[PDB]
């Protein structure tokens, strides 16, 4: 909806929400600079 | 996905 | 190409 | 999706399929916002040079498809369009300058391990997220490859691709092509001293461009697919429409017109 949506907006079920990370998700991470 |  | 959706949406 | 792979099991709960009740057909990428707001590329509902110009009545919206072309009876959620919303200033005339549109469900969509919203990026979410290096998340069942005479093989994904690339340097976006280039848009993809591939493509368009935050857990939506000069090329970028510096727009439409 806005400044972060929904409410319990981006938090994946399956994932987020079952603490379970998809195949390619620490890829982005490492981006962020790095996994440190 | 519109090419120019 | 795209499987019949039923034609209630249609 | 060029060069991506496909995604997983809810791996992307707001993934809206714009499909064309006749011909029955894929329009674009789309992103639920809410339980009713969807979000999409403008043009995927206006563009006069291909004539395009639906009216709510033309399209269904449906989420929690991993398959392209099934029809997914239990797992996915077919929609009507109550409203749809063009950005004002959108100017597809030009270089597609604000390529954003909002749509209005009729009802309240329900959520699943398929459904579910993303975040819409907060000031400080995007001045920290959209950098350029940050990998970004691209969805959608569009082209695996640009279009080609040449080419052979099946050009469209069975099931919704996944693809992650970089934020690039506006700079170096703009030295790319000889598009008028805005601050409505952002690119993403590998920089040519990266020989990496990957890019969205004809009929990704509307979707999101997703990133996580660290910060605090969430996905939110940076950019929709907009446009660009053939997929994957060498040395050419894909165009966003960066949600956040047209938040307000989406903000006041969502405020006085729903929820």
């Amino acid at each position: 909806t806005f400044g972060s949506g929904e409410a319990d907006c981006g938090l994946r079920p399956l994932f987020e929400k079952k603490s379970l990370e998809d195949k390619t998700e620490r890829e982005l991470l490492e981006s962020y600079i790095d996994g440190r | 996905r519109p090419p120019g | 190409d795209f499987e019949e959706i039923p034609e209630e949406y249609l | 999706i060029v060069e991506g792979s496909d995604a997983e099991i809810g791996m992307s709960p707001w993934q809206v399929m714009l499909f064309r009740k006749s011909p029955q057909e894929l329009l674009c990428g789309a992103s639920l916002i809410s339980d009713r707001w969807v979000l999409t590329a403008a043009h995927c509902l206006l563009y006069p040079p291909w004539d395009k110009n639906f009216t709510e009545n033309d399209l269904l919206v449906r989420i929690g498809k991993h398959s392209r072309t099934r029809y997914e009876r239990n797992i996915e959620k077919i929609s009507m369009l109550e409203k749809i919303y063009i950005h004002p200033r959108y100017n597809w005339r030009e270089n597609l300058d604000r390529d954003i549109a909002l749509m209005k469900l009729k009802k309240p969509v329900a959520f699943s391990d398929y459904i579910h919203p993303v975040c819409l990026p907060d000031r400080e979410t995007a001045a920290s997220l959209l950098q350029a290096g940050y990998k970004g998340r691209v969805t959608g069942w569009g082209n695996l490859k640009e279009t080609w005479t040449a080419n052979v093989g099946k050009g469209q994904p069975s099931v919704l691709q996944v693809v992650n690339l970089p934020i690039v340097e506006r700079p170096v976006c703009k030295d790319s092509t000889r598009i008028r280039i805005t601050d409505n848009m952002f690119c993403a993809g590998y920089k040519p001293d990266e020989g990496k591939r990957g890019d969205a493509c004809e009929g990704d368009s509307g979707g999101p461009f997703v990133m996580k935050s660290p910060f605090n857990n969430r996905w939110y939506q940076m950019g929709i697919v907009s446009w660009g000069e053939g997929c994957d090329r060498d040395g050419k970028y894909g165009f966003y429409t960066h949600v956040f510096r047209l938040k307000k727009w989406i903000q006041k439409v969502i405020d006085q017109f729903g929820e």
